[PDB]
């Protein structure tokens, strides 16, 4: 039933290089069809008849295929063209979409900047303990954040989260939330935030004493 | 200009339907396919269906056929999609899309609108500061809020440099939380105030939060 | 057809 197979899902490209996305199908099928979406915004029409770039696409953009795989080429890549792309193909009597590649910039490695923020007295007064840890502009995506109260590893009452690369700097942040009860915060002291990360020679730890 | 105003965002309690309208105008409306698509949060497109608006006839997907029921209006050139019994996860927002004006492709699409089907109510969030203690670090803490999404700024939208929100988690409970962090210099402490807006319009609430030392 | 308006279809 025609089904569009789009990889990688994930790819980081340097600036200036050339990057390939490829939208293999089923069946040999013709007239595929090519957009790019950013965060928080509708798909573009990039790409229509397989190879006829949308007004206003710049020329280093180039579509094609032929028979099950059809393929999406950016020759020179720029900060600008970090996106999510889809292919899109009619097969009678429905449309259908890719999963979609996000593409990502590369950068020089880029080691976090690490903060440590305690709960608010507003926070603990109605119950509930909230400690956060903060890792700050860097690059790669993968970090390693672990956290231990009075030298005790935690395990599952934190969560984490990552923005999306800085159109800027090409950085990322992150942030993990230990959550605990007001109870269960008042029976320790130290809480320390632990971080790895490639651009670290060694892990960095941030912590500090109730109170 | 060719343009697409869809309706505004819903909460829907698994079980029940949601209707989504979208007006066209800059064009002739029942010259062209109104096409339906959906996108989970950080998931692929899904095309749904759509509607000739000039005798009404529309072609669904599969997968929505059961559900799904696309209608359109020529006298208000508005075109209406319906997804009935709901479930979590068709949490998405929905896209009505036109096509280019010599190809087949999808050119233009509305802002879309977001559909959060949950068992959950709408709450708004609790803002919470975190303090600072060269460069210093500080930000607020948006918890427990329902559904997404929170927007946040600082001072008004005077300070943009340096400011990172970070994507909403969502809880255990059913709530989403997120914090909004900002590196201001050190001397500026006690000096330079600082206070994170926080609005979160699905429960109609502003909050405005001042960080101290 | 993927479309309506248009000559290929």
């Amino acid at each position: 039933e025609i089904v569009l197979t789009q990889s990688p899902d994930f790819q980081s490209v340097t600036p200036k290089e050339k990057v390939t996305i490829t939208c293999s199908a089923n069946s040999a099928l013709s007239y595929m069809y090519w957009y790019q979406q950013k965060p928080d915004q509708s798909p573009k029409l990039w790409v229509h008849g397989t190879s006829n770039l949308a007004s206003g696409v710049p020329s280093r953009f180039s579509g094609s295929g032929s028979g099950t795989d059809f393929t999406l080429t950016i020759n020179s890549l720029e900060a600008e063209d970090a996106a999510t792309y889809y292919c899109h193909h009619w097969s009678n009597t429905q449309w259908t979409f890719g999963g979609g590649t996000k593409v990502e910039i590369k950068r020089t490695v880029a080691a976090p900047s690490v903060f440590i923020f305690p709960p608010s007295d507003e926070q603990l007064k109605s119950g509930t303990a909230s400690v956060v840890c903060l890792l700050n502009n860097f690059y790669p995506r993968e970090a390693k954040v672990q956290w231990k109260v009075d030298n005790a590893l935690q395990s599952g009452n934190s969560q984490e989260s990552v923005t999306e690369q800085d159109s800027k700097d090409s950085t990322y942040s992150l942030s993990s939330t230990l959550t605990l009860s007001k109870a269960d915060y008042e029976k320790h002291k130290v809480y320390a935030c632990e971080v790895t990360h490639q651009g670290l020679s060694s892990p960095v730890t941030k912590s500090f004493n109730r109170g | 200009q060719v343009q697409l105003v869809q309706s505004g965002a819903e909460v829907k309690k698994p079980g029940s339907s949601v209707k989504v309208s979208c007006k066209a105008s800059g064009y002739t409306f029942t010259n062209y396919f109104m096409n339906w698509v959906r996108q989970a949060p950080g998931q692929g497109l899904e095309w749904m269906g759509r509607v000739d608006p000039e005798q009404g006839r529309a072609d669904y997907a599969e997968k929505f056929k059961k559900r799904v029921t696309i209608t359109a209006d020529k006298s208000t050139s508005t075109a209406y999609m319906e997804l009935s019994s709901l479930r979590s996860e068709d949490t998405a927002v929905y896209y009505c899309a036109r096509r280019a004006m010599d190809n087949y492709g999808f050119a233009y699409w509305g802002q879309g609108t977001l559909v959060t089907v949950s068992s959950a109510s709408t709450k708004g969030p609790s803002v919470f500061p975190l303090a600072p203690s060269g460069t210093a670090a500080l930000g607020c803490l948006v918890k427990d809020y329902f559904p997404e999404p929170v927007t946040v700024s600082w001072n008004s939208g005077a300070l943009t440099s340096g400011v990172h929100t970070f994507p909403a988690v969502l809880q255990s409970s059913g709530l989403y939380s997120l914090s909004s962090v900002v590196t201001v210099p050190s001397s500026s402490l006690g000096t330079q105030t600082y206070i994170c807006n926080v609005n979160h319009k699905p429960s109609n609430t502003k909050v405005d939060k001042k960080v101290e030392p | 057809c993927p479309g309506k308006g248009l000559p290929s279809c």
